[PDB]
C-alpha cells in the first residue's frame, strides 16, 4: 500500500484511514461493531455471521445483528468495541502489520484526557504503532484548505466544534463545542417520524434513518417560509422505502429535523446553535483580527452537507451582527463581508487535511510520540503534543 | 429575536422588471396625447357602424407602463367596447387577417378585460377568447404569459 | 556617505546623511506571540519588529524597548536596531560612520551601553550622538531659539543662544504620545469603548493622532461640547464597528496643558517654556519668542501652535512680540537636522571612533558628545 | 433610615443603614422558563429573581444583567430592584433614600441610567452612587489602604490616602468569579463532565466555591497533584451523582494570578497591585504596602491571603513592611462599608435629592458623586 505514516479518522460515525498523501480516504466505513441476534426477521444462507461483525460487514447486514456503536459525542464508551474496530481498520481494510508503523490520529477539541491516554496505550500496547500523532480534528480541515487563518467549524456525527486560527496561530481559549451534531439531528429524526407513528427502536433501524437523513433532509433559508410549504403546500412531502420494503411519507420532517444545528433546543440542549455559536466565537476574539475570521469562515465533517446549510449559515450570521453590532441600522450593513468556505471535499476534510499534515512530519522522528518514550514514561509522553 | 430579520433586501439588490423588458422611451404626455387622439377615432367607428374598422385602427398603437393606468383603463374601456360591438360571424373574419403581432395584442387585452367583471362583459371576451385561439394557435396564449407586466 | 537616526521613543526613523527626508519609518516596537498553540506545518518568529509587528498585531504581546526616552530591553533594541539596518535600509553597518540621538538628563549609562553596542556589536566605523532639540534647531535655518519638542515618551525645551547650549535653563518633561494615548484609552471607558491589551493601544495611538486637536479655550469648549453634537465625530476601528468621539478628543491633549489631567502635579507645556525661557540669561530671553521652533511628532497636533502662541503670550510681559513656529515637516525635525549635521562640512571630524573607544571603552562618549 | 444597596454584579445585598450585615442577599439574577409546555393556571410567571430563579433553576434559563459591572439589560435589571425593595426588604423604596454602588472606569452612561430609573421610576427621597472601593475602606477602620476589590464580574484597585484617593493611579480589570467559573466549566471538561447549560454554571460556581483553593506555590502543587490522590476530593450533584477532583481545585483560582490561562493579556491581581502602587507618589508607597485591604467574594479562598503576600513581597523592595489586611466578612465590606457611609452626620448634606435631580436631569451625578 505505502511505507509512509497511516492515518486514521476514527470519527463517532464514520471510521476513515488511508497515509500521508492520499487526496481522499483509502477506506470509510460506518464505525459500528454487531454481535449475532434473530428477531422474528428473515434469515438466509446467502450470508455467515460471525461472533463479531463490523463496519461494512455489519452495516451491509445490519437486520441480522445487534448494532453498537463504540463512540459518542466524540469520546470512545466501551474499548472492548473500539478494539474491534482497530483489529478490522488494520488486519482486514488496510491489511497490514503495525509493529514499528507510524500512524495520525483525530480527535475533538475538549475531550477527557483519559481518552487520548487509553487511545494512545492501545496504539503501542496492542498494535504496536512505533509512532503516535493526536491532532485536534478542526485544526487538520485548515490544511485541507491550503489556508492559515480564518474560523473552522467541524460538524461531524458525534459533535460540532470550532477552531479560529489567525497567521498560523490556534486561539485555544476560542475553541468551542456544540454538544449537538449528525446523530442527534438522527435520534431526533426518529422522534419526529415518532408523531407520525413511525417506529425506529431497534438498534439495526438507526443506520436506516442515518440514510433516510442523508438522503432527504435540507436547511430550511427561511423559516417562514418552509412553514409556509409545510403547511399550506404538499410539495415538501417525499416517499422514501426502507430496506425492509416498507415506504414512509416525510414531509416536515425533512427542513424541522437538521433546524436543531440551529436551534438546540429542539433536542433539549441550552447551547446556542451553528450561527448564534459561530458568531459568539468570532465576537470574542481581539478587535484587530475579527475581520479575518468572517472573511473566512470554514466548514467542515459530514454534518456541514446539509442542503441549504452554507446559504442558511452565511444570512444568519449577517442577520445577527446586524441585530447585535448595528442595532438594526441599515446604513452599515453592505460593509460586513462574511464569507463561507463550503467546498465540495469538506465532509473528508479532516482526512484529506490528516493525510497532509502526516507528509508534513513524516521523516521528522522526534514530532511523534515514539513506543520507546511511550513506554518509560507512560501518559506523560503524550505531553509533546501541546497545551 | 435575529431570525426574522431580512438583510437579503439591503445586501444583494434583487433585479427589477425593467432590467428584463426595455424602458418605454416615450414620456407618459406623449403617450397621453396619443391614445387621447385614437379613442376619438375608435368611439366614431362604432357610431358610424363600421365597428370592425374601429379595432383594426385602435389596434395600431398600445399604451404600456406603471405611469399610465388612468390611460391605460381609458384604452381598455374603448377596447372592450369596441369588442362588444363586433358582430360574431364577423370575427373570423377579422382574426384571419391580422398579424400574429396584432393578435398579440387582442388577446393581451381581452386578459385585462377578463381581470376586471365588475366593470366589462366578461361573456363577449370569453367569445373573442375562443375564437382568437382557435383560428390562431395556442402560442397567442403563451405571449401573453410571457409578455411585459406592465402591459 | 554617513548614516542617520532619531531612535525614537515609538517610532523610529533612520537614513542617510544629505537625504531631505528619512527612508525608513516603523513602530519602535518588538512584538511576541501571545500564544502557545502553533500550527506544526508553519513558520513564526522569535519575535516580530516595525510595520511587521505592527500588521501581525492580533496574536502579538507588543513590548516597546524604550519607555521615557530610556533603553529599557537592550536584548531587544538588538533586534530593532538590526532591523534599522540590515532589513529597512539594507546596509552593511561596517560601511557607514553613524548619528544617533538622546534627550537631555538622560541616565548617563544610556549613552554608553548603546556606544558599547554600536562598536562591538554593530562594527560602525564611527558614531555621534547628539541631543534631540540641538539637532531640530537645524533643519529651521537657525541658531537662536528655544526648540519646544515633544515625541512619544519625551517632553523638553531647549534655549541654544547662537550656536551656545544653555543647561541652566534646560529642562525635560515625562509626558508624550505614551501618556496621552494612555489618558484617552481611560477616557474611552467612560462611553463604553473598552480598550485593554497592549494591541488596542495601537488602534487607541491611531484615534488619538486622527481624531484629536488641543481646543484654543478649554473650559469654554468642554460647555460646547455639553451642549453641541457639532465636534462628535466617528471612527472606524480594523473590525468594522464605528466609534463616536467627543469631548474626548479635546480633553486628552489638554493634558500637556494640564498634567494634572494623568496626576502630574507639575507645571503645563506652555509654562515649561516660560519657567526656560525667564530662567535665560536677562537680554537673550527677550528674543527667544521670536525663534521658538516646535518638533516632534506629539506637536503635530491641529489647534496646538494657536493654543501654544496664546498661553505663552499671556505668561510673558505684552511689552514685546511672541510667535510660535511650527514646520509642516515638524514630526521628522529631528532626523532632517541629523542628515543635515551628518552631512556638514566641518563635522567629519566630529564623531567617536574604534581607535580611541579601544582604549577609552564607552567612557569617552560623555568627553565630546555635547 | 436609607436603604444601601449593593448592586452585585453577580450577587446583590440589601439593607438599612447602621444594621452590621446585609438584611438580604441574593443572586442578581432572572431567570425564563425554557419550556413552553405548561399546567394550565397552576402558579406560572415569565420571570423568576433571586432565589425563586436559583431554587427552579433546572427548567430555566438564566442570565444577570450585569456583565463585567456593566448593567447590560435594564428592563431585567429593573425587576431585580423591584425584588430587593417590595419582596426581599418589603418596604416603600419612596419612603427611604437609597445608596447604590458602582466599579471605577465604568461608562458613565451606567451610573446616568442607573440614577435616572432610581427616581422616575423608584421616586426615592434622595440616592447616592459610591465607588465600591472607597466603600470598602469604611469597613476596614483606616483612612490609608490599598483596596483590592474582587467581585463577580470585576477586579479594581484604588490607592487611597488619609481620604484623598489617587484616581491616575486606579486600576480595574474585567477578570472575577465569572470568568473562573467560566475556566472551571472549561477544564473540568478533562475529566469527562460535561457542564453546558446556565443551570448547570451554578453547580460549577457551587463546587468551586466549596472546594477551590489558592496554591501557596503552583507548579509546586501541580507536581504534588500529579505524585498523589492525597489532594483530590469529591462533590456531589443535585442528581445524587459523584464528581471527583483535583488539580482542578487550584487552577481555577490560579487564572486570578495567570490571566494567560483564560488567553487574556492582562498582570496577574499581584503585579496590577504592585503596578498600582507604583503609580503612586513615593512618600505614599511607604505606608500602602501595610494596608492592602481585600474586598468581595473571589477574595474569599482558602491560602489567597498568604500567596497574595508571598507574591507582593518577591516585587515590593525588602526594607518595607508588607501587610494584607484580609476581614473574614470581607464577602459584604462593601455594604458594611456602604451601611457605615449612610448612617454619618456629615454625609447628610451630599445625597442627591429628587428636587435638584428635576434642576439637572441625571448628568448632575457626574458632580455629585467621585
Ligand atoms: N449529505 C449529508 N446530509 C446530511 N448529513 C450528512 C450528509 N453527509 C454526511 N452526513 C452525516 O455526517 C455524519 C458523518 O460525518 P463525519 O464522518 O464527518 O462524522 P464523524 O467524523 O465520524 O463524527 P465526529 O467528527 O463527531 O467524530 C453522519 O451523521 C452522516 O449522516
Ligand atoms: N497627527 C498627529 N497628531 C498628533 N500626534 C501625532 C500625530 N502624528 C503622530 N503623532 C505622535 O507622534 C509621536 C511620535 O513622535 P516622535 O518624534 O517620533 O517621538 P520620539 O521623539 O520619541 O522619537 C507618537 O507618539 C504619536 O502619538
Ligand atoms: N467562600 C468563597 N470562596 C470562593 N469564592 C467565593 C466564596 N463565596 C463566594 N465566592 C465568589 O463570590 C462571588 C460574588 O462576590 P461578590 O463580592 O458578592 O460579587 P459582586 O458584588 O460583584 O456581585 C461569586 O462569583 C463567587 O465566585
Ligand atoms: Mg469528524
Ligand atoms: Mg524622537
Ligand atoms: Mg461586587
Amino acid at each position: 500500500m505505502e511505507s509512509a505514516p497511516i492515518v486514521l479518522d476514527n470519527g463517532t460515525g464514520f471510521v476513515k484511514v488511508g497515509y500521508a498523501k492520499d487526496n481522499f480516504p483509502r477506506f470509510q466505513f460506518p464505525s459500528i461493531v454487531g454481535r449475532p441476534i434473530l428477531r422474528a426477521e428473515e434469515k438466509t444462507g446467502n450470508v455467515q455471521i460471525k461472533d463479531v461483525m463490523v463496519g461494512d460487514e455489519a452495516e451491509a447486514v445490519r437486520s441480522l445483528l445487534q448494532v453498537k456503536y463504540p463512540m459518542e459525542n466524540g469520546i470512545i464508551r466501551d474499548f472492548e468495541e473500539m478494539n474491534q474496530l482497530w483489529d478490522y481498520t488494520f488486519f482486514e481494510k488496510l491489511k497490514i502489520d503495525p509493529r514499528g508503523r507510524k500512524i495520525l490520529l483525530t480527535e475533538p477539541p475538549m475531550n477527557p484526557v483519559a481518552n487520548r491516554e487509553k487511545m494512545c496505550e492501545t496504539m503501542f500496547e496492542r498494535y504496536g504503532f512505533g509512532g503516535v500523532y493526536v491532532a485536534i480534528q478542526a485544526v487538520l480541515s485548515l490544511y485541507a484548505q491550503g489556508l492559515s487563518s480564518g474560523v473552522v467549524v467541524d460538524s461531524g456525527d458525534g459533535v460540532t466544534h470550532i477552531v479560529p486560527v489567525y497567521e498560523s496561530v490556534v486561539l485555544n481559549h476560542l475553541v468551542g463545542r456544540l454538544d449537538v451534531a449528525g446523530r442527534d439531528a438522527t435520534r431526533y429524526l426518529i422522534s419526529l417520524l415518532l408523531r407520525k407513528g413511525y417506529a425506529f427502536n431497534r438498534t439495526a433501524d438507526f443506520e436506516t434513518v442515518r440514510e433516510m437523513k442523508e438522503k432527504l433532509c435540507y436547511v430550511s433559508y427561511d423559516l417562514e417560509l418552509d412553514h409556509k410549504l409545510s403547511e399550506e403546500t404538499t410539495v415538501l412531502m417525499r416517499n422514501y422505502t426502507l430496506p425492509d420494503g416498507r415506504v414512509i411519507k416525510v414531509g416536515s420532517e425533512r427542513y424541522e429535523c437538521p433546524e436543531c444545528l440551529f436551534q438546540p433546543h429542539l433536542v433539549g440542549s441550552e447551547q446556542p446553535g451553528l450561527s448564534e455559536f459561530i458568531f459568539d466565537t468570532i465576537q470574542a476574539a481581539d478587535v484587530d483580527i475579527r475581520k479575518y475570521l468572517y472573511r473566512a469562515i470554514v466548514l467542515s465533517g459530514g454534518s456541514s452537507m446539509y442542503a441549504g446549510l452554507p446559504s442558511r449559515l452565511e444570512k444568519e450570521i449577517k442577520q445577527l451582527w446586524f441585530e447585535r453590532v448595528l442595532h438594526g441600522d441599515p446604513a452599515r450593513l453592505p460593509n460586513f463581508k462574511v464569507k463561507i468556505e463550503d467546498a465540495p471535499r469538506r465532509r473528508h476534510a479532516v482526512f484529506i487535511g490528516g493525510a497532509v499534515l502526516a507528509d508534513i512530519m513524516a521523516q521528522n522522528d522526534h514530532m511523534w510520540v515514539s513506543k520507546a518514550e511511550w513506554e518509560e514514561y507512560g501518559v506523560r509522553a503524550l505531553d509533546k503534543l501541546g497545551p | 429575536t435575529f431570525r426574522t430579520l431580512d438583510v437579503d433586501s439591503i445586501t444583494e439588490p434583487v433585479l427589477t422588471e425593467q432590467d428584463i423588458f426595455p424602458i418605454r422611451n416615450e414620456t407618459a404626455e406623449q403617450v397621453q396625447a396619443a391614445v387621447s387622439q385614437l379613442i376619438p377615432q375608435a368611439r366614431s367607428a362604432i357610431q358610424t357602424g363600421n365597428a370592425l374598422q374601429g379595432l383594426k385602427t385602435l389596434l395600431s398603437y398600445v399604451p404600456y407602463g406603471n405611469d399610465v393606468q388612468e390611460v391605460r383603463t381609458q384604452y381598455l374601456n374603448a377596447f372592450v367596447d369596441v369588442l362588444s360591438n363586433i358582430r360574431a360571424a364577423d370575427i373570423p373574419a377579422f382574426v384571419k387577417e391580422c398579424s400574429t403581432e396584432e393578435i398579440d395584442n387582442i388577446v393581451n387585452f381581452i386578459y385585462r378585460g377578463l381581470a376586471n367583471p365588475q366593470a366589462y362583459n366578461s361573456s363577449v371576451l370569453l367569445n373573442w377568447h375562443e375564437k382568437v385561439v382557435e383560428i390562431s394557435g395556442i402560442g397567442c396564449i403563451v405571449r401573453v404569459l410571457n409578455s411585459r407586466p406592465d402591459l | 556617505t554617513a548614516l542617520v537616526c532619531d531612535n525614537g521613543s515609538g517610532l523610529v526613523k533612520a537614513g542617510f546623511a544629505g537625504d531631505d527626508a528619512p527612508r525608513a519609518v516603523f513602530p519602535s516596537i518588538v512584538g511576541r506571540p501571545r500564544h502557545q498553540g502553533v500550527m506544526v506545518g508553519m513558520g513564526q518568529k522569535d519575535s516580530y519588529v516595525g510595520d511587521e509587528a505592527q500588521s501581525k498585531r492580533g496574536i502579538l504581546t507588543l513590548k516597546y524597548p524604550i519607555e521615557h526616552g530610556i533603553i529599557t530591553n537592550w536584548d531587544d533594541m538588538e533586534k530593532i536596531w538590526h532591523h534599522t539596518f540590515y532589513n529597512e535600509l539594507r546596509v552593511a553597518p561596517e560601511e557607514h560612520p553613524t548619528l544617533l540621538t538622546e534627550a537631555p538628563l538622560n541616565p548617563k549609562a544610556n549613552r554608553e551601553k548603546m556606544t558599547q553596542i554600536m562598536f562591538e556589536t554593530f562594527n560602525v566605523p564611527a558614531m555621534y550622538v547628539a541631543i534631540q532639540a540641538v539637532l531640530s534647531l537645524y533643519a529651521s535655518g537657525r541658531t537662536t531659539g528655544i526648540v519646544l519638542d515633544s515625541g512619544d515618551g519625551v517632553t523638553h525645551n531647549v534655549p541654544i543662544y547662537e550656536g551656545y547650549a544653555l543647561p541652566h535653563a534646560i529642562m525635560r518633561l515625562d509626558l508624550a504620545g505614551r501618556d496621552l494615548t494612555d489618558y484617552l484609552m481611560k477616557i474611552l471607558t467612560e462611553r463604553g469603548y473598552s480598550f485593554v491589551t497592549t494591541a488596542e493601544r495601537e488602534i487607541v495611538r491611531d484615534i488619538k493622532e486622527k481624531l484629536c486637536y488641543v481646543a484654543l479655550d478649554f473650559e469654554n469648549e468642554m460647555a460646547t461640547a455639553a451642549s453641541s453634537s457639532s465636534l462628535e465625530k466617528s471612527y472606524e476601528l480594523p473590525d468594522g464597528q464605528v466609534i463616536t468621539i467627543g469631548n474626548e478628543r479635546f480633553r486628552c491633549p489638554e493634558t500637556l496643558f494640564q498634567p494634572s489631567f494623568i496626576g502630574m502635579e507639575s507645571a503645563g507645556i506652555h509654562e515649561t517654556t516660560y519657567n526656560s525661557i525667564m530662567k535665560c540669561d536677562i537680554d537673550i530671553r527677550k528674543d527667544l519668542y521670536a525663534n521658538n521652533v516646535m518638533s516632534g511628532g506629539t506637536t503635530m497636533y491641529p489647534g496646538i501652535a494657536d493654543r501654544m502662541q496664546k498661553e505663552i503670550t499671556a505668561l510673558a510681559p505684552s511689552t514685546m512680540k511672541i510667535k510660535i513656529i511650527a514646520p509642516p515637516e515638524r514630526k521628522y525635525s529631528v532626523w532632517i537636522g541629523g542628515s543635515i549635521l551628518a552631512s556638514l562640512s566641518t563635522f567629519q571630524q566630529m564623531w567617536i571612533t574604534k581607535q580611541e573607544y579601544d582604549e577609552a571603552g564607552p567612557s569617552i562618549v560623555h568627553r565630546k558628545c555635547f
